């Protein structure tokens, strides 16, 4: 699990951020966590994790949450699992599903970043 | 008006089987659109209405052969690539236009909106603990006539209050010609 094969974005900050649900909307398909909520959307969610790489590609993720400058949440978002844990072409789904959700409201949806590069490809 | 002009299968359609590529994303499933050999000025030129997106008239055409229907679908490569310009005033004049959860902070834009001119925002207690709340009388100030006040018993519970007044003063204040 080298630093050029395992990546660690979350801090040991980044890791226990709570908050409070007014209205949350969740939505899946397959291994990835989706959330906004209803009357806290549209708020900066800064999803980082400690992911692995491998020959440019899929080694794991661990969890994604939620950060802003203000440091407000509009929600949640991870790579989720599954029976087979989290399947790299169901986060095509499951990362497909987690990208459109706000966005009928004009507000771009939070996606999760661990099976992105490398599940969510493929 | 002719991308090929001679091509065609032989057990296939062609100008719909085989042209089934390109409106896989400009998604047309024609009920199909006839305008063949149209030429009012003696132009016998196949433009087998293709469409791009959903009613159009693509369209390039050269003979009532090979030559003509292949290029209707010209234009229909570009008008995906055209237009992929900005369409929006300002923002979306969408009823849903951006949200945001606009700031719950007070004295943070506090000094953006001392803009009125500029102010010195400033704040400052001594919070007594003598019986414990015995008294907190705020005094701060935005603008510059209506100086901000609060008052209260416990220290967390008023510390605001003329700061939120401050934060809460220049919108409502005339002040910023000196009277």
């Amino acid at each position: 699990t080298p630093a050029s094969r395992y990546i660690t974005d979350m801090t040991i900050e980044e890791l226990s951020r709570d908050w409070f649900m007014l209205m949350p909307k969740q939505k899946v398909e397959g291994p990835l966590c989706i959330r906004i909520d209803q009357a806290i959307m549209d708020k900066n969610i800064m999803l980082k994790a400690n992911f692995s790489v491998i020959f440019d590609r899929l080694e794991t993720l661990i969890l994604l949450r939620a950060f802003t400058e203000e440091g407000a949440i509009v929600g949640e978002i991870s790579p989720l699992p599954s029976f087979p844990g989290h399947t790299i072409e169901d986060v095509k789904n499951a990362i497909g599903v987690l990208i459109g959700g706000l966005e009928w409201n004009d507000n771009t949806v939070r996606v999760s970043k661990t099976l992105q590069r490398f599940a969510w490809g493929s | 008006g002719s991308h090929m002009e001679m091509a065609g299968d032989l057990s296939a359609g062609f100008f719909m089987e085989e042209l089934n590529t390109y409106r896989q994303k400009q998604g047309v499933v024609l009920k199909y659109q006839e305008l063949p050999n149209s030429g009012p000025p003696h132009d016998r030129r196949f433009t087998f209405q293709v469409i791009i997106d959903g009613r159009e008239f693509p369209e390039g055409e050269g003979r009532s052969k090979k030559e003509a229907k292949n290029a209707a679908a010209k234009l229909a490569v570009e008008i995906l690539n055209k237009e992929k310009k900005a369409v929006s005033p300002l923002l979306l004049t969408t009823t849903n236009s951006s949200e945001g959860l606009s700031m719950g902070n007070y004295i943070g834009l506090i000094n953006r909106i001392a803009q009125k001119k500029r102010l010195t925002v400033n704040y400052e207690q001594c919070a007594s603990g003598v019986h414990g709340p015995e008294g907190f009388h705020y005094k701060c100030k935005m603008g510059q006539k209506e100086y901000s006040i609060g008052t209260g018993s416990t220290k967390q519970e008023a510390k605001q209050l003329a700061a939120k007044l401050a934060y809460l003063q220049i919108l409502s204040e005339e002040t910023g010609s000196g009277c």
